[PDB]
């Protein structure tokens, strides 16, 4: 009872782990897209300051 | 001295219902009860160990 409980637990802080590392993977790739857009884009304005 | 030579037979019977049998079940007692100690801390090193996996 105690072996079967601290197992099943277990596995459970485990797949809270995995889930959110998955999760926080793919914001911060969508983030990094977003953000080079930015340093692309003000960097094409740049290029032509007088 | 009659009465005596009785009194032998007597202690060799009560010592061993006061004293050998009582010390011989606490031995069966404490051999039984060691196994589940036992049991119960391989289950529990088994537990820890998946749950650091």
């Amino acid at each position: 009872g105690e072996k079967v409980k601290q197992v099943l637990l277990a596995q459970a802080e485990a797949e809270k782990i995995r889930k959110i590392g998955e999760a926080e993977a793919a914001v911060i790739e969508a983030m990094g897209k977003a953000e080079a857009e930015r340093m692309k884009l003000k960097a094409e304005a740049y290029q032509k300051y007088g | 001295v009659a009465v005596q030579e009785q009194e032998i037979a007597r202690r060799e019977k009560e010592l061993e219902a006061r004293v050998r049998k009582p010390a011989e079940a606490e031995r069966y007692k404490l051999e039984r009860l060691a196994e589940a100690e036992k049991s119960q801390l391989i289950m529990q090193a088994e537990a820890e160990a998946a749950s650091v996996r």
